């Protein structure tokens, strides 16, 4: 039983229980917190390695044989912080622990039984994490998704038509028409796919059709007239239907103001979008609903993380926006009474607070659809650089935090969307949708993105060279993303009721489709990690934002990390 | 002699009865099956006599052994013995409540609790409500029921209670004789505060909006102690 | 006195109104076939004469400043 020392341990197998890990750049350290492997008995594949004939690979394998092993990999998630190794069957994760061959090791469920069906994938050194989930997305143009891929996301959902004007103002594909076209649109893409329907509108058949069409949910948003009869009616449409809805308040405050749009929703569940305010909502005091008992709050992209520049781009974001002008005081009194510097930088707080739960893009529309992870870390590496460790952080680590940012934008849009059964974190039985992140670049540009258990995106380098590592080396399509494959790997969600009324077939749609469940029945208190309820008040003269009594504010930064270290531009 | 189905269930057992009682005769430690079939075949008899009432035999049952009897564990055992026979009024339901003593040791399944207290409802701070009675007719509220939303009769703070149940022991309840007047403690309720049903006085989320119209609707529906209409200004779903 | 009625202004456009400030607004009639459905729900009906009682005496339990006063409602079959 002859035993070695640690350096040397973690540059075959990867840091073991205890250990510790940098992310990225930043000054986020996680910790091992426990390790399934058998020290003597890890799977290693090479030249000389373990996995091989009648060794590790049986040769009598189990009925239940793995078609992927990911060999000691470093799992992030919600659920913990640990390493193991990640059996895949049939698309989906078909077991987390030892996993080899029984014929010639100890311990080893059949569920992690490898054979010589099973492939072979190195994750020794590396995270691993569920794919990203952007909820707030713009179907303005097809080339978001690409984008949205290569940085971590595998879950998109949103509303739109294309560059439409009524898209690049709301997230909303209307009608059962429009729906079908989008429908069969994402046929052609890699990314699993939900759409929102039009909930501006007072009329309870309308309502009822688009999610009877294939809609996932509602969206109401202020372009559209957020009004509470509108937000009335959608909500109890969306009752029967268990479809989630999303929001976007009635910034000109023209039918009531957060109070009234509250006592509108009648305490049914409602995903928040941007409920900062700078992304559009009730001025300025909207912000104050993230701290209710049945809403679902989330932050939108943009000002994420309040650094020094942000105020400065925003103003102008909203003014090149709205057609305001400086000589008109009606157009610098909107501008001010929406771009608030005080609820930006209270944001970035409430995030670290777990008052914010989800974390947005807002694509192509005040919103950066590629780079929801990269900005989600960078807050969380801030408000540690300002507010430090955390008191519910247990050794010496920030893992208990990192789980809370990770939730932000994995499990918590999943569950507010009725797909947290099937996506949202790599737990056993789930889709298969997982990212290889290298330690380094953790954050900001992971290795390979697996769609529904087989590769589908990687960094990919001189396709004529010898080795897949020498340059150029960019984000190449992989297998998973063509011909009929991406058809197996992929997922467009859907209402029960269409899924009940045939609505695949009935669209020809060669997707895997699955529909959306439980999203009546939660609230804040369903946000892993992020469940914080709290009275939050918000000042009318100084726009100040506090919560139970006292005030919360960050101050702006200027710098942030996984920027300009990883990217030519 | 069309023997109903029952009818042989009961000749059964009597001589399952007689069985036992001829073992005894002979001297012999009865068992759990012996000993109750015993008792049973007994009471059977004599409904059949018409001599004895229900209530004696109740008691009665409780003579035909000792704990000399039976076998160690029997006693533990045979917590009661229910059995229906046929009296002149008809058949009626005997229960004869522990018919032997625990004259020994063996106790089977007995239980080892470790003497220390588990602690309820863990921070979930109480507090205490003045409640009264007012009705003529009794009323017990469960452990788990939305107080707030108790019998129109029993008066008291419904504006402290809101959103709050009796902070007891799950599954048990409160009385409330007529007149009565008691103060109980009073958690918040748990999970999502997710509050459908009981008098539909709320039938969504639980806060402090939804109870000013809560105490709005109880105020309207006579609920003692709802506090009042202090003019309401009615929301666009309610 | 502005029962179905809208800002006399051309289409798209907006009247602010600061904390506090005060103004008088033009508004003409809503043209088309009059059908006020939607907004705050204080009407959802066609607009006439009678949806207008009905229109205020909801304004009124719902507390909207200026909603004229219920000198005895007389409730119709329907609303
Ligand atoms: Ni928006
Ligand atoms: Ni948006």
């Amino acid at each position: 039983m002859k035993k070695i020392s640690r350096k040397e341990y973690v540059s075959m197998y990867g840091p073991t229980t205890g250990d510790k890990v940098r992310l990225g750049d930043t000054d986020l350290i996680a910790e091992v917190e426990h390790d399934y492997t058998i020290y003597g008995e890890e799977l290693k594949f090479g030249g000389g390695k373990t996995l091989r004939e009648g060794m590790s690979q049986s040769n009598n394998p189990s009925k239940e044989e793995l078609d992927l092993i990911i060999t000691n990999a470093l799992i992030v998630d919600y659920t913990g912080i640990y390493k193991a190794d990640i059996g895949i069957k049939d698309g989906k994760i078909a077991g987390i622990g030892k996993g080899g061959n029984k014929d010639m090791q100890d311990g080893v469920k059949n569920n992690l039984s490898v054979g010589p069906a099973t492939e072979a994938l190195a994750g020794e050194g590396l995270i691993v994490t569920a794919g990203g989930i952007d909820t707030h997305i713009h179907f303005i143009s097809p080339q978001q998704i690409p984008t949205a891929f290569a940085s971590g996301v595998t879950t998109m959902i949103g509303g739109g038509t294309g560059p439409a004007d009524g898209t690049n103002a709301t997230t909303i594909t209307p009608g059962r028409r429009n729906l079908k076209w989008m429908l069969r649109a994402a046929e052609e893409y890699s990314m699993n796919l939900g759409f929102l329907a039009k909930g501006n509108a007072s009329n309870d058949a309308s309502l009822a059709d688009q999610i009877e069409a294939g809609a996932i949910g509602f969206k109401i948003h202020e372009d559209w007239g957020t009004t509470p009869s509108a937000i009335n009616h959608a909500l109890d449409v969306a009752d029967k239907y268990d479809v989630q809805v999303a929001i976007h308040t009635d910034t000109l405050n023209e039918a009531g103001c957060v109070e009234d749009t509250m006592a509108a929703i009648a305490g049914r569940t409602m995903h928040t979008f941007h409920t900062e305010g700078a992304g559009g909502g009730h001025a300025p005091d909207i912000i104050k609903v993230a701290g209710e008992h049945n809403i679902l709050p989330a932050s939108t992209n943009p000002t994420i993380p309040f650094t020094v520049n942000t105020e400065a781009e925003h103003m102008d974001m909203l003014m090149v926006c709205h057609h305001k002008d400086k000589s008109i005081k009606e157009d610098v009194q909107f501008a001010d009474s929406r771009i608030r510097p005080q609820t930006i930088a209270a944001e970035d707080t409430l995030h670290d607070m777990g008052a914010f739960s989800i974390t947005s893009s807002d694509s192509q529309a005040m919103g950066r659809v590629g780079e929801v992870i990269t900005r989600t870390w960078q807050t969380a590496d801030k408000n540690k650089k300002e507010f430090g460790r955390l008191k519910e952080e247990k050794g010496d680590n920030d893992n208990f935090r990192i789980k809370r940012y990770l939730s932000k934008y994995t499990i918590n849009p999943a569950i507010a969307h009725g797909i947290s059964e099937y996506v949202g974190s790599v737990e056993v039985g789930k889709v298969a949708d997982l990212v290889l992140w290298s330690p380094a670049f953790f954050g900001v540009k992971p290795n390979m993105i697996i769609k529904g258990g087989f590769i589908a995106l990687s960094q990919m380098g001189d396709a004529n060279a010898s080795i897949p590592t020498p340059q150029p080396v960019y984000y190449r399509e992989m297998f998973a993303h063509h011909g009929k494959a991406k058809y197996d790997a992929n997922i467009t969600f859907v209402s029960q009721a269409a899924y009940d009324k045939g609505i695949k077939e009935e669209l020809g749609l060669e997707r895997q489709v699955l529909p959306v469940k439980n999203c009546r029945n939660v609230t804040k208190k369903d946000m892993q990690f992020n469940n914080t309820t709290a009275h939050i008040e918000v000042n009318p003269e100084t726009y100040h934002v506090f919560v139970d009594g006292k005030e919360v504010t960050s101050k702006p930064a200027n710098k942030v990390s996984l920027a300009q270290l990883f990217s030519i531009f | 002699m069309k023997l109903t189905p029952k009818e042989l269930d009961k000749l059964m057992l009597h001589y399952a009865g007689e069985l036992a009682k001829k073992r005894k005769e002979k001297g012999i430690k009865l068992n759990y099956v012996e000993a109750v079939a015993l008792i049973s075949a007994h009471i059977m008899e004599e409904a059949r006599a018409g001599k004895k009432t229900a209530a004696e035999l109740m008691q009665e049952g409780r003579t035909l052994l000792k704990p000399d009897d039976v076998m160690d564990g029997v006693a533990s055992m045979i917590h009661e013995v229910g059995i229906e026979a046929m009296f002149p009024d008809g058949t009626k339901l005997v229960t004869v409540h522990t018919p032997i003593e625990a004259n020994g040791k063996l106790v089977p399944g007995e239980l080892f609790l470790k003497n220390e207290d588990i602690t309820i409802n863990e921070g979930k701070k109480a507090v205490s409500v003045k409640v009264k009675n007012v009705g003529d007719r009794p009323v017990q509220i469960g452990s788990h029921f939305h107080f707030f939303e108790v019998n129109r009769c029993l008066d008291f703070d419904r504006e402290k209670t809101f959103g709050k149940r009796l902070d007891i022991a799950a599954g048990t309840a409160v009385r409330f004789e007529p007149g009565e007047e008691k103060s109980v403690e009073l958690i918040d309720i748990g999970g999502n505060r997710r509050i459908f049903g009981f008098n539909a006085l709320v039938d969504r989320q639980a806060d402090n909006e939804s109870k000013k119209i809560a105490l709005h609707r109880a105020k309207e529906r006579g609920f003692h102690g709802a506090k009042s209409d202090d003019n309401y200004v009615k929301t666009i779903k309610e």
